[PDB]
């Protein structure tokens, strides 16, 4: 399930550059690898290539809903800051439940 | 010849003044940076390996020399011009100088066809420059020269200017390296652990920590293990010794146990031998090490090679990283095991983690060196790739195009600009808080920020041990100045005469020890180590000696004569354990002390005489140090020193305490820092009060710097009428508090008058405030720039118009000029426009992007500056000026932790008055004194009455037996006043005498930055956040106040359910959703056409309206994002 | 009783481990690396002083008398040399509870006598 | 709780091939006073002896005697671990152990 635009608003900066949410960047990665896997299964690809693509898709979905997986690398973004997954959006203090409800 | 007691108080302070004439208050910053530029950069460039690249032809590209020119700036035309720091501040430039490196590329193909091409002064990067350093254009300039350049002569320097922002590097604490520290963790598998963070002399890699631990009791006995680097499994010490070529157990215990007459050590090492008997040769031990490692090679050959490389490079680099050093490494690891056994046998004390003799202060120089090593390595890497992609084609390449100078430049600039100390990519592994924005609120705040130390233990840590004021901070760190929030004890401040060593090479000391009767460690037999004294130099055991006493005498004589040993070299003789540890490395905090003869000072009266005419005969502090009269002693050498608090301690007494002193304090008041040295009579206050003042002297208004008229600071407060305190300490003469004071002497009466000063509040005189009492001016700078980033959209300063601009507020733009910039002298109210900026669109073809005033300010435009930024578009700074007259709610403080807000202001006829019609400027409540025990406040008030009536400045230096309360009272009784500072006051309203005689007199008060007008805020249906439709955060955002969890709990306890619902639903984020009565999931509603349907259930009749918070709708949608189905079932 | 020290082989210089010879019913010290054997002379193989009755006078060294930070006294003259001055200090050693006991050392050079009251 | 260490002064292992002529000189009286009558299987004796020395202070502080200690040892290890001891009259509270086979 890809959430609506309210959950991931594209805030406009001082100029016209529309900055997208962390969720939107992550969904972009997910759709990229999903389409890539879809073509690699549809057209010529090795079994290990499809396996690597499935592994990367798994990593993207997991880091979309939960970024602090022990051992795994954190889903990165521009400026070297990790993305804020759905879990950090409501994990504890300053999350939805404690910080907004 | 001898300085008598009656002259001592002059002599000592004369000596102290000479120190501050030589050094200053930011000497550590300047010396660190100077050593970094003079030495560290060259060492880093030379320590990099030559990059040998070949397909055939080959190229080495050896870097040999550096050149750092003065700071210059390159315009768009490219003309280099000398850039002044004030121009950098105004134009948002970076006060940096170019670094050029000489490169030597020799072509070697075949047939001895060799030819060298040297590129002299290849521009390798730009290095930001610390102000007032040797490589600063303000170096050596006179006060007239600095004023010609619009610089304050009192400005200490010691900071960088990055993008116009003054950044100060905070000294970072760290455990000293190359030293063995035996600790004991209560909750661990090991009973005792001896660690050694080892690092080679000229740093090239991180600190390689080696641990040598003992397994906790419960196979048969206690086993000694060694946690080597790059190996994820414990390794027995005997295995490590055999891997270094010592297979016989006798040899290993010769290296570990130096006294074979001691069976206790023997039986305690025996389990380790018994555990390692199957391994008995060097190759097998190396194979074992490689197998226990995290990269176990299937073939024992590469295992043994890997173990060799680890034991030669990563194990104890400070002992030596070359080959054939196995003897030194074996001796040192045996010393580690010996130290561990001494701790386990109780013959030595465990080492204290908090001892500052065990710590080092990472200053600007060694920190910039860490950055420069990383950045130069990255640069050489990029050069390697660039040159490789060319020589792979078999053709020459231009190194000037290989060197992308942005690595060093942008790296240093980013790191100093943000404070994230590390590579920009590793923005989370990097440690922030280094390189903070210099505090320019008052001169004391600037000095203290420039003398600030940091313990990076982590504020989250709740262990009080690192926060505690250790005994060893005496004379090195202010006992009082520390933040009282979440960083108690972690953020510290240098004491006034504290000097952090800059670093030195141990080569002359080692050479002299060689020429002297020391015996090297490879040449001795271990049997000699029993009675001999070990000699460590910068952590490396270099040899042994037979008479440590006269060795120490020789070395102390050498250091006191400024011979081969420099002054900052520490030389500790531990006597009970026969080590002599010599330290020359950087980061050692030390302080100067007066050396003592048999029972006499070496500071005779002739030195004071030559110091009195310091300005004629150029006899300075350095001549005092060179005379062998003063000595810098570090924290670790203080353990071996016997101090005299004053020369009075050197007098022969009816019962002698010591009679064998070695040093003397120059003055005990030098244990305080910059902000605690302003407290008068701090030894008559409770210490928390002194800490709170040391924090509150930094928010006090004054004149933060003399050249404030030219600075475009974001925030600046200047007091109209700063006054020097009537009651002062002798340390403020060097803090320059007299030239830039931060308060006013106020006639304060401690009384209960009308009840408006209760609970830490004050009653001020409205008439005094009308006369300019504690009036200030608040300067606020707004910056703006018009960006021509691309032809798609360009900004421009121009008076907007209602017919072309789209996002144009209803505020009037008439105050702007045709250039789009307001003019100075124009009175501007809240929400007004000061810069008219318009941006071209893709209300047509341009949108309004003007800069408004920060709301609810109401100042006057002080000045407008226009220039060009680094890239070169138009850049504007507008300073607006707002006069802040003190009022009810403004925070004021004395120098004794006595803070309070103005409760009310009475006119002069409403205030209480003495028989001679003196009304108090301030009235504070007597109830603020007793619990707080700020007797320094009362003594300062009395001393100030004496000073004002006598025409002098009171001496409130902390420990002064020539000034006590009885003397001050006797002095005050001579001027026709009650000796205790009381006076008969009359009620201002009725004129009747007050039955209780009030305590009144001059006290130095401070006006603090915290004015109520900058804090008052209100909201009623303002803007809301985008994500959750709740009120914004902050006054600046017109935000709402947080009704938090604790407020929810309080109102639940009250039982106020409708108020709770109003606060948490109706006053924050009311919202409506449409829910399917079947699946409980939010449906699709179309209220215009009135068509509601759930795509899930394919129904359009059973939909219900639900009034829920928007945050709850957002929560449920973020749960549906996680495949959770929160179904709001209305039945 | 007294402790027992480690003894090493005469060939491989490794430690000799205890062993018993049934033939003569006698203690031997033999190396488990080489094939050396030795006739023991103590007959005791292990000693544990749980009470830890250690004479700390053996741990003291005369050089400590050169410490300017130690207290000196004229009231306890030296029994070996007759010097008046002497430094004194406490045990300050772990595993010693009754550590308020004072140890004295003679400050005369080359005498270095140590004692306890 | 009182373990044997709390009341023990010092332990040691000797190589005593014949208990009749012990290694130590001061333990020859009570060892022969015990050995002149066969109380245990003298043939099932090992030459390795384990002599422990107690201290009168800790013995008295707990009202403890060698009888109770020896009973506890012979109970925890049965007859496999022989223990002998003198009376509570000698200047040194000593008791000697051997391993039975
Ligand atoms: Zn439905
Ligand atoms: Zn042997
Ligand atoms: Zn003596």
């Amino acid at each position: 399930p890809v959430p609506p635009l309210s959950v991931r608003p594209a805030v406009v900066m001082q100029g016209s550059a529309r900055n997208q949410d962390d969720l939107t960047h992550k969904l972009a990665d997910i759709v990229k690898i999903n389409n890539q896997l879809r073509r690699n299964e549809q057209n010529g690809a090795a079994a290990h290539v499809i396996a690597e693509d499935v592994k990367l898709l798994q990593f993207h979905v997991a880091t979309m809903v939960d970024n602090e997986l022990p051992g795994l690398p954190r889903a990165m973004q521009k400026s070297g800051r990790p993305l804020k997954s759905l879990k950090q959006r409501l994990k504890g203090k300053e999350g939805r439940v404690r910080g907004n409800l | 010849d001898e300085i008598t007691p009656d002259l001592w108080q002059e002599a000592c302070w004369i000596v102290i003044s000479s120190y501050f004439d030589e050094k200053g208050l930011v000497r550590q910053q300047l010396d660190s940076f100077d050593e970094f530029i003079q030495m560290s950069v060259q060492r880093i460039v030379e320590d990099a390996p030559p990059i040998d690249l070949q397909a055939p032809p080959r190229y080495l590209l050896k870097f040999e020399q550096i050149y750092l020119s003065k700071p210059t700036h390159w315009e768009r035309d490219g003309a280099p011009s000398p850039m002044m720091p004030n121009e950098a501040r105004l134009r948002n430039l970076t006060y940096s100088a170019p670094l050029y490196v000489d490169i030597t590329k020799t072509v070697i193909k075949e047939g001895e066809e060799q030819l060298q091409t040297q590129h002299q002064k290849t521009f390798i990067g730009k290095i930001p420059i610390m102000l007032r350093s040797t490589y600063c254009l303000l170096n050596g300039l006179t006060d007239r020269d600095l004023c010609e350049l619009n610089e304050c002569p009192l400005d200490p320097g010691g900071y960088f200017i990055i993008n116009g922002s003054e950044k100060v590097l905070i000294a970072q604490e760290k455990m000293a390296t190359n030293t063995v520290y035996v600790f004991a963790k209560k909750d661990s598998k090991y009973a005792y652990t001896g660690e050694c963070r080892s690092c080679l002399e000229n740093s090239s890699r991180p600190t390689s920590t080696i641990w040598v631990s003992m397994l906790a009791r419960g196979a048969i006995g206690q086993r000694i293990v060694a946690t080597l680097p790059y190996i994820k499994q414990e390794v027995p010490i005997i295995i490590v010794f055999r891997a270094l070529g010592f297979v016989s157990d006798r040899d290993i215990l010769e290296h570990i146990i130096y006294d074979f007459e001691d069976p206790e050590m023997m039986e305690m090492v025996k389990p380790s031998l018994d555990e390692a008997f199957v391994i008995q040769e060097q190759n097998v031990a190396l194979n074992f090490i490689g197998s226990r490692g995290a990269k176990p090679g299937v073939t024992k050959e590469k295992r043994i090679k890997y173990a060799k490389e680890v034991l030669q490079k990563e194990m104890l680099p400070h002992v030596g990283v070359s080959d054939f050093c196995e003897t030194k490494k074996a001796y040192f690891l045996g010393y580690m095991v010996h130290r561990l056994l001494l701790a386990a046998l109780g013959r030595r004390e465990l080492d204290d983690r908090d001892h500052y003799g065990n710590k080092r202060l990472d200053l600007a120089g060694p920190l910039l060196a860490f950055l420069f090593r990383g950045m130069f390595k990255n640069l050489l890497k990029e050069v390697r790739i660039y040159a490789q992609k060319f020589i792979d084609r078999g053709k020459d390449f231009n190194l000037e195009l290989a060197i992308k100078t942005r690595i060093i430049s942008d790296g240093l600039k980013y790191s100093l600009a943000t404070g994230n100390w590390g590579d920009q990519k590793k923005a989370h592994q990097a440690r922030a808080g280094v390189s903070q924005v210099l505090n320019r609120l008052t001169f004391a705040s600037t000095l203290s920020h420039l003398r600030r130390l940091n313990s990076p233990i982590g504020r989250d840590g709740k262990l009080a041990k690192p926060r505690q004021l250790h005994n060893t901070l005496w004379g090195m760190v202010c006992p009082a100045e520390t933040p009282e929030g979440h960083a108690v004890g972690l953020v510290k401040n240098l004491a006034l005469m504290a000097y952090i060593s800059v670093g030195s090479q141990p080569s002359p000391i080692l050479e002299f020890l060689e020429e002297w009767s020391m015996e090297n460690l490879e040449e001795i037999s271990p049997a000699a180590i029993a009675d001999a004294t070990k000699i460590f130099v910068n952590g490396c055991w270099v040899g042994i000696h037979k008479d440590p006493e006269q060795l120490m005498n020789t070395l102390r004589k050498l250091r006191r004569q400024m011979d081969i040993i420099v002054s900052e070299v520490s030389m500790i003789r531990d006597i009970r354990e026969r080590e002599i540890r010599i330290y020359t490395d950087a980061g050692r905090i030390c302080r100067p002390l007066l050396i003592v003869e048999k029972q006499k000072l070496l500071l005779k009266k002739r030195h004071i005489d030559q110091l009195k005419e310091r300005e004629y005969n150029n006899y300075s502090w350095q001549d005092l140090v060179a005379s062998g009269v003063v000595e810098y002693i570090d924290t670790l050498e203080e353990e071996t020193v016997m101090l005299a608090m004053t020369p009075d301690d050197l007098q022969e007494k009816e019962v002698a305490y010591c009679s064998t002193y070695t040093h003397c304090e120059i003055h005990p008041s030098m244990i305080l820092g910059v902000c605690a040295s302003i407290i008068p009579f701090p030894d008559h206050n409770q210490s928390p009060r002194n800490t709170y003042q040391s924090a509150m002297g930094k928010q006090a208004m004054g004149v933060y710097i003399t050249n404030f008229h030219v600075r475009m600071d974001t925030l600046a407060h200047v007091l109209y009428y700063p006054q020097k305190p009537l009651v002062t300490t002798r340390s403020m003469e060097y803090l320059r508090f007299r030239e830039l004071p931060a308060g006013i002497n106020s006639i304060v009466a401690i009384a209960s008058y009308t009840g408006y000063n209760q609970e830490d509040s004050v009653i001020m005189n409205r008439s005094a405030v009308d006369r300019g009492f504690f009036r200030s001016v608040f300067y606020r700078s707004y910056k703006e720039q018009e960006s021509k980033k691309g032809f798609d959209q360009e900004e421009v300063f121009e008076k907007p118009t209602r017919e072309t601009c789209q996002g144009m507020r209803h505020a009037i733009y008439d105050k702007l000029d045709d250039d789009g910039l307001i003019a100075p002298g124009v009175r501007v109210s809240g929400d007004d426009v000061i810069i008219g900026k318009t941006v071209t669109l893709p209300r047509y073809t341009k949108r309004d992007c003007s800069t408004f005033l920060r709301t609810s300010e109401t100042g006057i435009v002080d000045q407008v500056m226009v220039t060009l930024n680094q890239e070169g578009y138009k850049f504007c700074k507008i300073r607006v000026r707002s006069v802040r007259i003190p009022q009810i709610g403004d925070k004021f403080a004395s120098r004794h932790g006595q803070k309070g807000t103005c409760g009310i202001q009475y006119r002069q006829e409403d205030m209480p008055f003495t028989c001679e019609g003196i009304t108090p400027d301030i009235i504070i409540n007597p109830h603020a004194i007793p619990s707080r025990m700020t007797i320094g406040h009362l003594i300062e008030c009395l001393q100030g009455k004496v000073s004002a009536n006598k025409g002098e400045i009171g001496d409130a230096t902390p420990f002064n037996d020539a000034v006590n309360v009885q003397k001050i009272s006797n002095l005050l009784s001579d001027y026709g006043y009650h000796l205790r500072g009381n006076e008969v006051l009359y009620n201002g309203f009725t004129g009747r005498k007050i039955t209780s005689q009030i305590f009144i007199g001059p006290t130095y008060y401070q006006r603090l930055k915290h004015m109520v007008d900058d804090k008052i805020h209100s909201r009623a249906r303002g803007p809301i956040q985008i994500l959750n439709r709740q009120p914004m955060e902050g006054r600046s955002r017109d935000g709402g106040l947080r009704f938090g969890e604790m407020e929810r709990d309080c109102q639940i306890a009250h039982g106020a359910a409708q108020f709770l619902r109003e606060r948490l639903f109706e006053a924050s984020d009311p919202y409506q959703v449409h829910v399917c009565n079947l699946c409980g999931i939010m449906a699709i509603a179309n209220t215009r056409t009135h068509t509601y349907e759930c795509r899930g259930c394919r129904n359009k009749t059973q939909i219900s309206l639900v009034r829920m918070p928007y945050a709850c709708k957002l929560l449920f949608q973020e749960l549906m994002s996680m495949s959770i189905a929160p179904r709001m079932m209305s039945v | 009783p007294g402790f027992v020290g480690i003894r090493f082989c005469q060939e491989c210089n490794n430690m000799l481990y205890p062993k018993e010879d049934k033939e003569n019913r006698i203690l031997l010290y033999a190396c488990r690396n080489c094939d050396y054997q030795q006739e023991a002379d103590n007959s005791c193989i292990y000693v544990n002083k749980i009470t830890h009755e250690v004479d700390e006078l053996t741990q003291i060294i005369a050089d400590v008398s050169q410490d300017p930070t130690l207290p000196r006294t004229e009231d306890h003259p030296c029994q070996k040399c007759g010097h008046k001055e002497a430094v004194f200090f406490q045990s300050h050693s772990a595993r010693a509870e009754d550590a308020m006991r004072l140890y004295y050392v003679c400050t005369a050079p080359h005498c270095g006598h140590r004692w306890t009251e | 709780h009182t373990t044997l260490r709390k009341v023990t002064a010092n332990t040691a292992i000797y190589y005593d091939p014949n208990p009749q002529s012990t290694v130590v000189a001061e333990d020859q009286e009570w060892v022969n006073v015990y050995y002149e009558m066969p109380d245990f299987d003298v043939a099932r004796i090992s030459p390795w002896l384990l002599r422990v020395e107690l201290d009168r202070k800790h013995m008295t502080d707990r009202k403890l005697t060698m009888e109770q200690i020896a009973e506890k040892i012979n109970a925890g290890f049965g007859d496999d671990l022989n223990c002998i001891f003198n009376d509570d009259n000698a200047e040194k509270l000593v008791l000697r152990i051997r391993i039975m086979n």
